[PDB]
């Protein structure tokens, strides 16, 4: 499935590994909710967890944040935002 | 098409610094956080301190010159306890820190224990 | 010519350490003048070349140190030089490769 | 009971690799012996008395999340370990001859 | 006592005392920050 | 139950530590002072933990208005200040020890 | 505030053939150890250490593309009239009644 | 602008780079013809790594020092002239008992 | 008022409905009124908390208690939570 | 600049001191490193050698000291602690 991403400052094999994981929780789960919650867990189990992530349509975010830990790209009309905060 | 003129611009900044850190600046009347006023594009790759100092030093001969005091002091405070009478004749003993010399501190920082939530967005 | 060029890193290396000793708290400082120092003068060139350029500090205690660096150009165009620095209390070392643009 | 998979690294030392590494176990067997609800005061507590029973002298430990040092610190003997979310500090204290 | 002088430093952290100004029938309690070793004429006067 | 059982606890606490000790004192009170003051310290690095949670408990029965005698509310804004003269009184008792 | 050095090409001319030749390198022998040196220097006495456990933090933003706004205005009580016609007086008017 | 499919990523040849330098510059002992040697064949094997791993219209140069420590200060800087968006560059030094080595390993789009 | 999710005090519910009845009377960009609600949140009562605008979108966050909130006015939503 | 201590053994000159030197640390410098360096130093230089400083957001702490050369209080979200020994 195409996606667009150009917003990260941050490994770029460590992107694709985010992107992908958003794949296929955009495959199994419609909900953007439960989208989010897959994203959340399964990418706090595999990396260090202080981590956070927003799915939206249209809003406002923005965040101070830990240094190459923030990553923000589309999936055509919807939007992820991933930023570790602690 | 091709013979379309092309431009290639070459620069020495580092893509590696691509984020730009902040501090909170803990002003009375700021409050802020505050970007640095410059990270320096030279790129910073390998680093030791060093532990070698020449023996002609001033600071590193007050320090010897220190050192020889306190092991001077730790035996006449040794020998002032030993032979009870030099205390009294203005020989120093505080210098050998006992038990009742010494003593332990220890201290925690309260934190509050994190939890999870999660919202829902209403459609209109 | 790359005589020319050494000779003006070389009098940049001995005016910006002919006058001070090792010092840990402000190296830096000098590491970043020879750093704008030679890029103002790499930027003056304005010459078709690409620009390979390492700068070492070093604390003298005796260590010894070789000099060792190869090349994958085409000498007919592209070239290399190497200046040394040293006093009694410090050394420094600059190697510079430039290369033909294609 | 078996040890879990804790993520632990060792990156500042001028002390020798093996004493850091024995530093190193001597953590784990604290934070083993440790009860479930890990306290990081109970972790310094534990840390020294272990530190001054097996080595001579006085050791000073901090232990945390979010701090920064700066100490005067005796040759060879200044570690900081990375145990998961721990930041673990110890360093030494001249003693004097008895 | 010498916070006589140091009234200012109540004013600083002020909490207590307008505890009290609120509390009515005001002379049946005492703000107890060591202001309790006061007699009944300088009550009176704080009163007042 | 909690409260009047820590605050009497460190009432007669205080009160065995105010005992006086004059000149050329006896031989018999050395082990006892340093297990005293070393209790208070002990307990010094904790006990501001176990502070934190009697405040909340009584806004919690305030903020449901259960009806409480005032001079209860009034010992354990005390108890914060209490605490406060015990610790000039250890290091002034450290010094002549 | 960078080196902002450009140079143009065409675009036919990207498709060169890379160039790579065989190459070795060179090595020059200087400075031997001493330790007469290491005698005249020494280690350091009890030192000095700066320890930091503060990870480093930034600040950033992410938008959302928006649907833009603007305003516009309209009434009518003078009915359906021609492009041309503007019936805002009567001399026009007049002169159209004549050509109907 | 250059394929994707063959761009420089140095996110595997730094691991690579870094477990065989601490396999092979474990235990050596200090002869200075003996650093020449070993550091001729690090500039070889690293480049015959590379070349097996087969970059497409790239050129990488490595370039190596190497001192003998005893605990001492140095400062390393490395600078070029390059553009952001195809180049890339990466370090790495070791320190062992006897000595120090620090290769630095350069990555060039050939337009 | 509509407010269904919060983990504040009472004082603090209060003073986030007036910063961002009054963040939003000023500005209509989400950057502007965010950045406001961030940094005099911030000003107020210290690091390190964070809020979101939006008016439909899907966040799942960590905070401690007493230190979360969830609340609207009209077609615009706001979370706040702190972290670090 | 509203400081909250409760930990304390040395005398009242030397805590306003201690006061007095980590109000202006933070009014000169910008890193916590560098307040720490510069407490450190100043009272390292003023009452000599040995002290040492901990600044810290989340730390605990079991040290011996000295006696009537400590100091320990919490500033804000802020924790420093001093003391003496050697």
């Amino acid at each position: 499935r195409k996606a667009i991403i150009k917003n990260a400052d941050m490994p770029e094999d460590m992107q694709s590994d985010a992107v992908e994981v958003a794949l296929q929780a955009l495959e199994k789960f419609n909900i953007e909710k439960d989208i989010a919650a897959y994203i959340k867990k399964e990418f706090d189990k595999k990396y260090q967890p202080t981590w956070h992530c927003i799915v939206g349509r249209n809003f406002g975010s923005y965040v101070t944040h830990e240094t190459h830990s923030f990553l923000y790209f589309y999936f055509g009309q919807v939007a992820i935002l991933l930023f570790k905060s602690g | 098409d091709r013979d379309a003129v092309i431009e290639r611009i070459l620069k020495a900044t580092d893509p590696v610094v691509m984020s730009t850190p902040v501090y909170f600046d803990y002003r009375k009347d700021a409050r802020t956080y505050r970007f640095f006023p410059s990270v320096g594009q030279t790129a910073r790759h390998f680093s030791v301190d060093g532990g070698s100092v020449l023996k002609d030093d001033p600071e590193a001969i007050q320090q010897r010159e220190d050192r020889q005091r306190r092991e001077h002091d730790t035996e006449l405070a040794a020998r002032a306890e030993l032979n009870p009478d030099l205390v009294d004749k203005g020989v120093s003993t505080s210098i050998l820190k006992n038990q009742f010399n010494y003593s332990d501190r220890g201290s925690q920082t309260m934190n509050n224990a994190m939890v999870e939530r999660c919202v829902l967005t209403d459609p209109p | 010519n790359s005589d020319v060029i050494q000779e003006e890193v070389a009098t940049l290396l001995r005016m910006k350490f002919g006058q001070e000793v090792w010092n840990p708290r402000k190296v830096d400082s000098w590491v970043d003048d020879v750093v704008d120092s030679v890029l103002k003068n790499l930027t003056d060139l304005k010459k078709p070349f690409k620009f390979v350029v390492s700068c070492v500090i070093m604390q003298r205690t005796g260590a010894a140190i070789s000099t060792g660096f190869i090349s994958l150009w085409d000498n007919t165009f592209d070239g290399v030089v190497h200046v040394p620095y040293e006093n009694e209390t410090l050394h420094c070392f600059v190697t510079v490769f430039f290369v033909k643009l294609d | 009971k078996e040890r879990p998979v804790r993520l632990t690294s060792i990156v500042r030392h001028d002390c020798s690799k093996s004493f850091a590494n024995d530093v190193l176990e001597m953590a784990n067997v604290v934070l083993d012996n440790l009860p479930a609800d890990r306290m990081y005061k109970d972790v310094a507590t534990l840390l020294k008395r272990q530190l001054d029973e097996t080595q001579k002298g006085t050791w000073h430990v901090i232990a945390g999340s979010h701090f920064g040092a700066n100490v005067t610190n005796d040759a060879e003997t200044m570690v900081n370990l990375k145990i998961d979310d721990m930041y673990v500090l110890v360093f030494r204290s001249g003693p004097p001859d008895r | 006592v010498p916070p006589f002088n140091l009234l200012p430093g109540d004013v600083t952290e002020n909490n207590r005392w307008r505890q009290w100004a609120e509390t009515e029938k005001p002379e049946e309690e005492k703000m107890p920050s060591e202001w309790k070793n006061l007699t009944q004429f300088q009550r009176l006067l704080v009163l007042r | 139950l909690e409260l009047d059982s820590l605050t009497h606890k460190m009432d007669e606490e205080a009160h065995q530590l105010s005992l006086p000790i004059p000149d050329q004192e006896k031989l018999e009170d050395l082990r006892v002072l340093m297990n005293t003051l070393q209790d208070i310290r002990d307990r010094e690095s904790l006990v501001e933990f176990q502070f934190y949670p009697v405040q909340q408990a009584y806004a919690l029965l305030q903020r449901f208005n259960v009806p409480i005698f005032k001079e209860e509310i009034d010992r354990v804004e005390d108890i914060r200040f209490k605490w406060r003269k015990l610790h000039a009184l250890a290091e002034r008792r450290s010094d002549e020890i | 505030t960078d080196v902002t050095y450009s140079y143009s090409r065409l675009r036919k001319e990207f498709g060169r053939m890379p160039e790579f030749q065989a190459n070795e390198g060179e090595i020059l022998v200087d400075i031997a150890p001493n330790r007469s040196l290491k005698n005249h220097y020494t280690q350091l006495d009890p030192c000095e250490t700066v320890i930091q456990n503060v990870p480093s933090l930034s600040e950033s933003g992410t938008n959302t593309e928006r649907i833009q706004l603007r305003h516009h205005a309209q009434s009518h009580s003078e009915g359906g009239w021609p492009h041309g016609v503007d019936p805002t007086e009567f001399e026009e008017k007049m002169k159209y009644c004549r050509k109907v | 602008r250059p394929d994707h499919k063959r761009k420089f990523r140095p996110n595997d040849i730094r691991p690579v780079v870094r477990s065989l330098l601490e396999s092979r510059l474990e235990n050596e002992v200090y002869k200075a013809d003996e650093m020449q040697s070993i550091s001729k064949e690090i500039a070889d094997g690293v480049r015959d790594r590379i070349r097996s791993m087969e970059l497409e219209r790239y050129k990488i140069m490595v370039h190596c020092m190497i001192g003998e420590q005893r605990g001492q200060g140095l400062r390393a800087g490395c600078k070029m002239f390059w553009d952001s968006d195809t180049d890339d560059y990466f370090e790495e030094v070791y320190v062992t008992q006897h000595l120090f080595a620090v290769v630095t390993v350069f990555g060039l789009y050939q337009y």
